[PDB]
């Protein structure tokens, strides 16, 4: 398997052995331009993720169509990953051209921990996604009514004390 | 064995 595949499956004692000269392959891109960081992250595999951020892995690099470690955890409501990478300061609010944010992929995904953790630490609720739908819209127009409720809980808060 | 990558949503209705 690439790293790539060894990273997406959680195979981390392969993965240890491929990187064993610790130069610059833990950024290698694959034909998309996916890290094993973007893969590790979009699977869910946790300690994949710890070990390959701890190694110095660029959380920050977008694939060719800008897909992001960041919305790849956040779509599939990976909250402690979605907190790891937030914890080296990537960027909450990354865009893609498939129109949306963290945290617009986290309320489509019906995610309530995942929004609340982007919440929490400060994802923007105005950025509408290029479809026209604000998070809020999308959780209304959705029904996902405990979604409603975290975003409104977080609006309660940003206007008082 | 060779994982899919999932795709990022569409941030429409689409498919509810």
């Amino acid at each position: 398997l690439s790293i790539h595949q060894l990273a997406a499956q959680g195979e981390l004692d392969q993965l240890k052995e491929h990187l064993r000269k610790g130069d610059n392959l833990v950024n290698k891109p694959d034909e998309r331009g996916f890290t094993p960081l973007i893969w590790a992250s979009a699977f869910g595999e946790i300690e994949t993720v710890r070990f390959l951020l701890e190694w110095g892995a660029d959380p920050h690099i977008l694939a060719k169509e800008r897909e992001s470690a960041l919305s790849l955890a956040s779509t599939g409501g990976y909250t402690d990953i979605v907190g790891l990478l937030l914890e080296r300061d990537v960027d909450i609010n990354i865009y893609d051209w498939n129109g949306g944010t963290p945290l617009l992929y986290a309320v489509r995904g019906n995610h309530v921990k995942c929004v609340e953790a982007l919440l929490a630490r400060g994802a923007d609720l105005t950025t509408e996604a290029d479809s026209g739908y604000t998070p809020m819209d999308l959780a209304v127009a959705l029904g996902y009514r405990k979604v409603q409720q975290v975003i409104e809980n977080h609006i309660l808060k940003l206007f008082q004390s | 064995t060779l994982v899919s990558m999932p795709p990022l949503p569409g941030l429409d209705l689409k498919g509810s």
